[PDB]
DNA sequence: TATATGTATGTGTGTATATATACACATATATATATATA
DNA sequence: TATATATATATGTGTATATATACACACATACATATACA
């Protein structure tokens, strides 16, 4: 059967725009753990959802942009 | 089914077509609502984004299509495309072009044929080539392809055909790709296979077929993946094998080592390696459209696959011979070779090489040969050298085995000892000598580096008769020709 | 490949041995950089933009590692090699 | 799962064949290494 | 361009040592390759 998508449907449903929708083993994870007034830069051994991660970078990359785009200006 | 696929690529077109069951020649509802106009199946496979059979893809499903978006991408960089695809009882024929701005209305034909055909010219200029296709890129493009096509060879099933502009695809195995691949880092290599299997469904319905070249002469790990029809380049399958073989890689190597302390990891382990890995995994993930690696859970190959003892020994093996041969390679890299002026050049059969027994013979013999105008119709280093025969020669008849193979010939294999003697490793250095050789005709005995050796030997019985016997019997037991 | 280039170098320089061949594992394992700044003009492999695509010459024509960085890192490379 | 059973290495003796290496001592020369100048 | 290192070579008469190969055969150590099985 031949279908048509919307963005919405297809988006939750395909991995081509965030990654996979599920958890997989991302090679490199890493993270920032506090150990006594110093920050460690630490592997992550566990499965996560690239999705879920790339929500917050669509939003964090998004702040950056502005940053640069504002930076030579007066605001 | 699928009996064939053939691809060509011909001045800068580029055409695909397979004789499975057609694409539906029928109208799509929903599609047709949406346009206000009559809207056919092929349309919205070819010019709707996001549209497909695989909106909702199965779990267990290993087609590498999923997005509804690959053929769109195809007609948005073509300049002109035709679609034709028949499903038994009619034939359908529709033209999109310009970047998929012109959508003209299909053509529908009776016929009795079933099939699917892909023809586009690619935009090369928008996209940064030469138009029409330069020497170079056409050249370029056509290899490209046709590895493609090879790769698809291995991956398809066996009563489907692969063809790249009518010659059909040799390569049906990942032991013909492996080849391939190192026809030249390594011709005549050995070949380890494994055919890795999972016990529980739907894993246990499609097995990896696996080979591996290991040689000394690869300086990355290097893997060549067709995973559900896509060569990807990064996924856990890989590092599935790389730590697996890696783990029994450092037991044996500490096993075999006496020096026990030396701590190696994986790039020691692998650097040497050379993987093709064809099969259909279910239930992977990519990281994009382009599907350039796949995304999945590492204990998915720890659960349930797992990877013959057979083919990790033998692995195994090889790398560990090539560790410890990398760690002695440094002793082996001070013979007393004088080379003439004319050794291996168009003029190297023209030359002699005065194989003496000592250092004192050389002196005698460097002597001899610097009368300059003292002997002026004699020799000289332009057509002559020296070596040392290092005293006495060792025999090779107590030191080698003819071994009876399956195929009806013995072939006559070395020993360890003889194989490392420095003596004559020097001559058969200098000399080009091959082993597995036989200079029956005057094309392969002109492939040399000198014309003769000369074996210049003392007078004394012991001189006279032993090492020149015994150089003999060396020069008779392996080339009597 | 410019630290390997200038590792290279100075590694058969400081080998009397003269004749061992490293490559680009061999120069770079020991290595962890990080790089951060704009780069104009460059393109990605998907929306997760995990890889940036760019002509390689863009670097060779444009950019220059100064020595200094050059000369301490393939220094400390040595040492190791 | 123990058993043989045919494979392959491995020092060892006398009389031969052909080589290799560390150190001391005095003084003139050398080729690249180094400051600090800047 | 300069003043300054520290290592580096060669000569005669001395002080010390190292190592490859042939040749025969009784003997020692290492599998490994099957063959009943189990």
């Amino acid at each position: 059967a031949f279908e048509i998508s919307d963005f919405k449907e297809h988006a939750k449903k395909k991995s081509m725009w965030a990654g996979a929708l599920n958890k997989v083993t991302i090679s490199g994870l890493m993270g920032v753990f506090t150990e006594d007034e110093d920050l460690m830069a630490l592997p992550i051994h566990r499965d996560h959802c690239p999705a879920l991660l790339k929500i917050f970078d669509e939003i964090i990359v998004n702040a950056t942009d502005h940053e640069r785009a504002c930076h030579n200006k007066t605001k | 089914k699928v009996t064939y696929i053939k691809i060509s690529f011909d001045k800068g077109v580029f055409s695909c077509e397979n004789d499975g069951p057609g694409i539906p020649i029928a109208k799509h509802e929903q599609a047709s609502l949406i346009a206000k106009r009559d809207v056919y199946v092929p349309e919205v496979a070819s010019c709707h984004f996001l549209a497909g059979t695989n909106i909702n893809k199965a779990k267990d499903c290993i087609k590498g299509g999923t997005n509804g978006v690959g053929l769109k991408l195809a007609m948005v960089h073509s300049q002109w495309a035709i679609l034709t695809t028949a499903d038994g009882a009619q034939k359908y024929v529709q033209h999109i072009n310009q970047r998929l701005d012109i959508i003209e209305p299909p053509t529908i034909t009776p016929s009795r044929e079933m099939f699917t055909r892909i023809e586009l010219m690619p935009v090369y200029q928008e996209l940064g080539y030469a138009e029409p296709l330069s020497e170079t890129e056409q050249a370029d493009l056509s290899a490209w392809i046709y590895l493609r096509a090879c790769q698809c060879a291995a991956y398809v099933g066996k009563g489907t055909t692969i063809y790249y502009n009518d010659k059909p695809c040799r390569t049906g195995s990942v032991m013909a790709l492996a080849k391939m691949y190192t026809l030249l880092s390594a011709p005549n290599s050995t070949i380890h296979t494994a055919t890795i299997k999972a016990d529980a469904k739907p894993y246990s319905l499609h097995p990896l077929q696996v080979a591996a070249v290991v040689s000394p002469k690869f300086k990355k790990f290097e893997h060549v993946s067709v995973i559900n029809g896509v060569n990807c380049v990064k996924g856990e399958h890989v590092t599935f094998l790389k730590k697996t073989i890696n783990e029994m890689v450092v037991k044996k190597f500490q096993q075999t080592i006496k020096d026990k302390n030396r701590k190696t990891t994986l790039r020691d382990s692998c650097s040497n390696i050379f993987i093709v890995i064809v099969g259909s995994i279910p239930g992977i993930e990519w990281t994009g459209q382009r599907k350039d690696e796949l995304s999945i859970a590492e204990n998915v190959f720890k659960t349930h696959y797992s990877i013959p003892s057979s083919f990790l020994t033998s692995m195994t093996k090889s790398i560990v011979d090539i560790l410890l041969q990398s760690i002695s390679k440094k002793d082996n890299h001070v013979d007393k070779y004088t080379r003439a002026r004319n050794a291996g050049g168009k003029r190297a059969q023209d030359c002699m090489l005065l194989a003496a027994e000592g250092d004192s013979a050389l002196s005698l013999l460097r002597t001899g040969l610097t009368l300059g105008k003292s002997n002026p119709s004699g020799p000289s280093f332009d057509f002559c050298g020296m070596i040392s025969l290092g005293g006495v020669i060792m025999n090779a008849c107590k030191k080698v085995t003819n071994i009876t193979t399956d195929s009806g010939e013995t072939i006559m294999v070395r020993n360890e000892q003889l194989t490392n003697n420095k003596v004559l490793q020097g001559i058969v250095q200098v000399l080009g000598l091959d082993f597995n050789c036989h200079y029956k005709t005057q094309e392969e005995r002109a492939k040399l580096r000198y014309g003769c050796i000369v074996a210049c030997v003392d007078q004394d019985l012991d001189g006279c008769g032993k090492i020149l016997g015994l150089l003999l019997a060396y020069f008779h037991l392996f080339w009597p020709q």
